[PDB]
């Protein structure tokens, strides 16, 4: 709405689910949560130190 | 098994796996065998540590 975008969907529930299904262990790992989503537009990513 | 080939695997908690590679297997190995079975005996692995 301004420069502003937010993701309204994810496309990786599957996975999720699969993980899920192996072990509490699988589900809460660091990995998981960095399962990743594609950019929402035209754009580019950058790194601010 | 001194000085015996072995393959191998870690399997972590994350039910996930990576192969040992053989620099490491022979470590396992040295530091193993003794445990392992032979004809017509059967051994009791322990923890290794």
């Amino acid at each position: 709405w301004q420069s502003y975008r937010t993701r309204l969907n994810t496309l990786f529930a599957r996975q999720l689910v699969a993980r899920a299904t192996t072990g509490i262990d699988t589900i809460l790992s660091m990995e998981t949560q960095n399962i990743q989503e594609p950019q929402l537009g035209k754009g580019f990513y950058a790194t601010f130190v | 098994y001194k000085n015996a080939s072995m393959q191998g695997l870690y399997i972590f908690a994350d039910m996930a796996s990576k192969d040992m590679t053989p620099e490491q297997s022979n470590v396992y190995r040295d530091n193993s065998y003794q445990q392992f079975d032979t004809n017509n005996v059967r051994r009791v692995n322990n923890r290794y540590a």
